[PDB]
């Protein structure tokens, strides 16, 4: 009787790293480089930091 | 002592039915 061999797994007590919160901070540093009031560019730098 | 041949013979056979029984329940009684 050696069991705890089987131990009925251990498919496991799953701290894993599947983790998104962690949180996914969407930095949305939407440049609007506006020439005299007219949008020129929008450079949407979107850092999708996954923390 | 020609009997006790034969008698000798039983009580080596009980020796052997003593390792025939050790055998089978250790069949009977089992793993992990």
């Amino acid at each position: 009787p050696n069991f705890s061999s089987l131990n009925l797994r251990e498919t496991n007590l799953d701290s894993l790293p599947l983790v998104d919160t962690h949180s996914k901070r969407t930095l949305l540093i939407k440049t609007v480089e506006t020439r005299d009031g007219q949008v020129i560019n929008e450079t949407s730098q979107h850092h999708d930091d996954l923390e | 002592q020609d009997l006790l041949n034969v008698k000798m013979a039983l009580d080596i056979e009980i020796a052997t039915y003593r390792k025939l029984l050790e055998g089978e329940e250790s069949r009977i009684s089992l793993p992990l």
